[PDB]
DNA sequence: CCGCAAGGACCGCATACTACAA
């Protein structure tokens, strides 16, 4: 339960750094990502993980595939920040830090939203807790870097 | 302890509490100077929660992002908004300065060493 | 036989991690009933070994 | 005519009797909203619109009389309600004023309904009424209008940056003023002293800010709901059918009681009252204002 | 454990009340507060206390508080804080602290939080009578066995401080609700068979007389009795879920006078004529003037200040929502 | 290891919305109408009731609101985009209340296969209340996927 | 074989308001969670939380001479009867809140000043969940429990049996999609129950459990249930206790601007009302003594009379109406 | 009859954050 925290922190630092790198001169994008990262756990708490992912989906389709998302191809800061947070959260649940690391995800590459629709209630609960935990780490680095 | 550090020239500070605990911190001599002139010292002696959180969780911090996690804990524990921004920048700089003079293999052990030092000198039972 | 179905053997490092970071860490306080708030120096943390722990001692 | 009611088994036969005037019903919104008739107009085509429902009655006049006969049976209870409402007004030292519908009034025309049209009727008493949200809204949008027609050139010049965000006539000015009041209210220092007359009273932009409030500070004026006096519920029809598709309206000549109250030391209820009075005359409230609906005298 | 006196605050809604619980990703964007396992509408104690405290604060700063003479807090603070009185007044004026009596009754503001606890306990506002549209009788005041049972338990708590079975198709109702010679009542979309009883409604009205007297928020209590109905718990649950007020609101774009993009949402309200009640428990202050230096004195200040008062609870204040009539039954 | 109804709701909603997008990929009108009607449906239910909502849809198809089994309704047999969409929405909603997400799923419906509208006009108020809440819940998820997938 | 104690009393606790027995702030979406047993996830109230509540109440009652022993208990007189010479100085300590009244210190132990003198006579056990309220499609809500909870209740009875030396005082298997439930919860013609967001198949135990509840808390249940009792599997029950608690957003409003202040928005967890918990209260020989309370049986009697049918407040947020419970203390 | 079909602020702040004997 300690090594998993380090893995989360490593991922969180990486994705926030990518945000700050690509949009260094764009404070609006950085600020939007930060706000959404803070609001995200709340949306999950009050609506569940499934609905939250669906809510992100509406901010972007043919199929539910986080891989196919391209955050940089959007017009405004709101959609760019949403697409990034959505992909980050989905990537973590599906891939972790890669298959060369301790944590390689929970869903084995499957999109978390479709995963929720197919697997058991237990599978959904662990995905919910894990989602809250990674967002909690993203919030830390967001406040300190963005 | 002190003479076993590469390059030596080290102060080894130990606190043996009456209850039984034994805290040890290895520091370079310049740490003493930096700390006494620091805003961090005046703020700590103006606490245990800041020190606890860092010591309890430093092993979960990412190797590549230690500095950023330090920024966070300063934001969370150090606070008008004008003075708040200034104090956070200053204290973070002091912590980074102090870390330069802590004896340790890596940044993590340096953080542990520093906040172990802070835990010793803020012990209300030892410094009433 | 009921216990057999719920035994989990994990690696040495993982077991050590759980025994060190999954024990109960509880905040306790002392209330100054005069004010109805937490008294000065009335906050501390205490560790507990959980219930449902099995231990053994050899009595020689 | 064949009528069907898609409700639970025992309610369906009672709803049948209610609409056929075989049994008395005392609540208007109940029979309208929860006992909707589906009328077999022709073939196998059922309809639930007011146009189809009207066929249950001898004529449009018969339909109207039924609705108002049901409505009026809440008079005794409504009187106590209205009296407590007045007590509420005076407890907040409200500026109370009464105005009369100059033309037909229809608030809440677009509330989702199987009738395809609707109107805000009180849940318990059935009377039509005007929500404080609408009253506050129409007063604020009227304030936007006067500031645009009188000070449009200057406001568009001072806030050229905000103008670019919106975008160059009156309708662009009104939107710019709104964005200033709604989103960029920290920048209203430049035209804070700008004043407007409506009609013999002087209202500044800074006063308008405090009256309606912003995201950083609650409004200093309470805009209460507006209700028709009990005497009219007793004396005259509070509802009548109109045509666009039939839809319910409040007839011309219906007196409503309005009230605004100060909740700050600034005491801006008087300015808000004068601003609201003018809004109800020039803009009107509710749906279809571009056809003259919702005007007050 | 210092609670010696308890007073019941009756809250009768004059306008629709929105005690919010945050936005949700559903048709009802802004729902009202509900108890989770029952689904019953509530106003949490913290929501009610904030309103009571705010009102009491504004009245104390305007010297409108009576203790049967006027209350001067600045003068009573000088008698209490002495040398540090001028410092405390500057804190209140700088909104860093609250006036003396407000901090005594409701507890100190942030800066003085650890000094002492609040003297009173503001209970959750519970539903007692829910207004339901009725085929006969215009609308009924409806309650249920669970509500009555909770009302009974709350009395066992009050008295300690001071030292019906229905099936889903049955109702106990007053005569003004019953259809002419059918022994049936129609409430919303539900047809209920009248169950013969001669105690439940009577005792319920007696309870309301003990608390609020003959004056039932602007009307004689006898008028209400004929329109009181008790229904099953399942039926009451359905009423409080599907007979709340669901209001469509919009924000108009001043450009064309049309609804802005994402400018349409729905808000939930408790309807007018909803009767809720809260247990206000009063204990010995822990901070103090001799005028308000015990339980009985605080109770007297609470009653007179809030009895027959009109209070706004919850959100949408400036568009005229949340206004209730308060009765303080001791 | 069981599943929660929410999982079945999301699953069913995705399936029926994908079914429309598949059968009418070139028809943006049908997709746009369905999304509009899915958005409108919960509000009609709250104001007028579930029974009146189901009947409202059938009346759009000019079907006798008293003599129609949901299974007999085939959305692919209508001309205009409106009636196609109404038929789909009525079908999806009725199927959910009648069969859920399948007989071996974690939710197999509430009406035990009986036509929901016929069920409503035959059962008690409490039965209708339970179905009404469930209708709102499945429509919430239909709206979610319609908003993200269906185009205008 | 539990000879360190001689008698035991079960403290039944029924919440009539939501309860926040706190564990402190966390860096999490739920800023202020309630107390939980970590390895089961079950909500608890730690014995030290309950002891502090019981002690404070007992102390106030003794200071106001409302304590009944066998007539009224005059602690100052009994203090003079026991301490004799140095009794006056002890009473002065009590009035200065340095020490606590005689019976209070006998039962619960000395105030912190006299900690080293002797230990307390009673052991206040952690409160554990017995019935947890869960919303139901039919019957409004259910009192939910599980085999592992029923088992822990039986084991606690074995503790009472060993302590009181009463051998006379001393099987539920369910699938995850199955339940044993009362008639009020069962959907019309389906043989199924819907609790929260889970469909459960009705299985053909409750009557026996009620008889057990009738033993501890008397013929009446806290002045009030079998029709809404639902027995579910251990893991389903666990998920309910962890995800069906009240989670509430609270704010602090700027008194001048009417808007949320900085550092004025947090989420707080509450154990729901209609939750049944219980704590085992073990009583040993007093370690400090007047004849009225010189042994275990007399101390038990005082505890029973003092707290049975009483109302207590446990946890924080008392001022916003949280933590109110009704107590039943049976042997 | 047709159309729509939320957004940002706040984002746990402060206090208590061992005491004492044996």
């Amino acid at each position: 339960i300690r090594e998993i925290e380090q893995e989360r922190a490593s991922f969180a630092f990486k994705v926030v750094s990518d945000i700050k790198d690509k949009y260094s001169q764009n404070k609006k994008v950085q600020g939007k990502y930060s706000s959404y990262a803070e609001k995200a756990p709340t949306i999950i708490l009050n609506n569940g993980l499934g609905a939250t992912l669906a809510f992100f989906l509406s901010k972007l389709i043919d199929d539910v595939d986080y891989k196919s998302i391209n955050p940089e191809s959007f017009g405004n800061a709101e959609n760019i920040a949403y697409a990034f947070l959505y992909k980050h959260l989905s990537t973590w649940l599906a891939e972790g830090n890669g298959k060369d690391s301790a944590f390689s995800g929970l869903t084995n590459g499957e999109d978390p939203l479709k995963y929720i629709m197919e697997k058991t209630a237990i599978d959904v609960a662990i995905s919910t807790e894990e989602a809250l935990s990674i967002l909690n780490w993203i919030k830390k680095f967001a406040k300190a870097m963005l | 302890k002190a003479k076993n550090v590469p390059g030596k020239d080290t102060l080894a500070i130990g606190l043996l509490k009456r209850s039984g605990s034994y805290y040890i911190s290895l520091v370079g001599w310049e740490l003493i100077r930096v700390f006494y002139n620091s805003e961090l010292r005046k703020k700590l002696l103006e606490g245990k929660r800041f020190i606890y959180h860092v010591l309890r969780e430093v092993d979960t911090w990412p190797k590549v992002g230690i500095d950023e996690m330090l920024k966070f804990e300063v934001i969370r524990h150090i606070r008008n908004k004008e003075e708040t921004k200034e104090l956070r920048e200053k204290i973070y700089g002091e912590i980074k300065d102090l870390l330069e003079h802590v004896r340790g293999n890596n940044e993590v052990e340096k953080v542990r060493g520093l906040f172990t030092f802070l835990k010793i000198i803020t012990d209300a039972e030892v410094f009433p | 036989e009921s216990i057999k179905e719920r035994i989990a053997i994990v690696s040495d490092d993982v077991f050590k991690s759980f025994t060190r970071f999954s024990t109960e860490i509880v905040a306790r306080v002392r209330i100054d009933a005069e004010k109805g708030t937490v008294a000065r120096g009335g906050l501390w943390y205490e560790e507990f070994l959980p219930s449902d722990t099995l231990m053994y001692s050899l009595i020689a | 005519v064949v009528v069907k009611y898609p409700v639970n088994s025992e309610l369906a036969n009672y709803a049948e009797k209610f609409w056929k005037k075989e049994l008395a019903i005392y609540n208007l919104s109940l029979i309208l909203n929860k006992m909707t008739p589906f009328v077999k107009r022709r073939s196998e085509s059922y309809k639930s619109s007011l146009s189809a429902v009207k066929e249950i009655f001898k004529n449009v006049d018969d339909f109207q009389n039924f609705l108002n006969s049901v409505l009026r049976r809440s008079l005794d209870e409504y009187r106590v309600f209205f009296e407590n409402y007045e007590r509420l007004f005076n407890s907040f030292s409200s500026k109370i004023f009464s105005m009369r519908t100059k033309s037909r009034l229809v608030v809440g025309l677009g509330d989702e309904s199987v009738y395809e049209t609707s109107i805000r009727l009180h849940r318990n008493y059935g009377v039509p009424y005007i929500p404080g949200s609408a009253l506050k809204g129409v007063a604020k949008h009227y304030a936007f209008s006067i500031l645009a027609r009188e000070n449009g050139d200057e406001i568009l010049r001072i806030y050229e940056s905000v103008k670019e965000d919106l975008k160059e006539d009156y309708y662009l000015t009104a939107a710019v003023i709104q964005e200033l009041f709604e989103k960029k209210f920290d920048e209203l220092g430049a035209i804070r002293n700008t004043r407007v007359e409506i009609g013999d009273t002087v209202i500044s932009v800074g006063d308008i800010v405090k009256i309606f409030g912003t995201q950083k500070e609650e409004g200093s004026v309470i805009f209460f709901d507006a209700f028709p006096t009990p005497e009219q519920l007793k004396d005259k029809p509070n509802l009548e059918l109109d045509i666009m598709i039939f839809f319910l309206t409040v007839p011309a000549g219906v007196e409503f009681t309005f009230a605004v109250a100060s909740r700050d030391l600034d005491d801006l209820a008087e300015k808000a009252e004068k601003l609201l009075k003018e809004a109800l005359k020039k803009f009107g409230v509710g749906a279809k204002t571009s056809l003259g609906y919702g005007r007050f005298d | 454990d210092m609670f010696e006196k308890a007073v019941v605050f009756g809250l009768y809604s004059i306008t629709p009340v929105h005690a919010g619980s945050g936005a949700e990703l559903s048709v009802i964007d802004l729902p009202i507060q509900r108890e989770r396992h029952t689904g019953f509408p509530v106003i949490w104690g913290q929501s009610l206390k904030g309103v009571l405290r705010s009102r009491f604060r504004q009245l104390e700063l305007d010297e409108k508080i009576e203790v049967s003479q006027k209350w001067k807090w600045k003068e009573k603070t000088k008698e209490v804080l002495k040398e540090k009185a001028d410092e405390f007044i500057k804190k209140v004026e700088e909104r860093k602290r609250d006036p003396l009596l407000t901090e005594i009754v409701f507890g100190p503001a942030t800066d003085g939080a650890s000094e002492h606890a609040g003297a009173v306990s503001v209970g959750d506002a519970k539903i007692l009578l829910f207004p339901v549209r009725s085929a006969k009788g215009v609308f009924a005041f409806v309650t249920s066995p669970i509500v009555i049972q909770r009302l009974k338990e709350d009395f066992e708590l009050v008295s300690e401080i001071e030292n019906v079975e229905l099936s889903n198709n049955e109702t106990i109702a007053g005569n003004a609700l019953i259809l002419n010679g059918e022994n049936k009542v129609i409430l919303e979309d539900i047809v209920l068979k009248v169950k013969s009883d001669s105690n439940v409604i009577e005792n319920l009205v007696e309870v309301l007389k003990t608390l609020f007297g003959d004056n039932f928020f602007g009307k004689p209590i006898e008028s209400i009795k004929e329109r009181i109905a008790i229904v099953s718990d399942d039926v009451f649950k359905s009423f409080t879920r599907f007979s709340t007020e669901i209001v469509a609101r919009v924000r108009i774009d001043a450009e064309k006078g049309t609804v802005a993009r994402g400018g349409l949402w729905y808000e939930e309200f408790l309807p007018s004529d909803t009767l809720m009640y809260s247990l206000i428990a009063v204990g010995s202050p822990k901070k103090l003037p001799k005028e308000v230096d015990n339980t009985q004195k605080i109770v007297n200040v609470l009653k007179v200040t809030f009895n027959n008062a009109f209070l706004q609870i919850g959100g949408d204040e400036t568009v005229g929502k949340g206004f209730v009539k308060v009765r303080a039954g001791v």
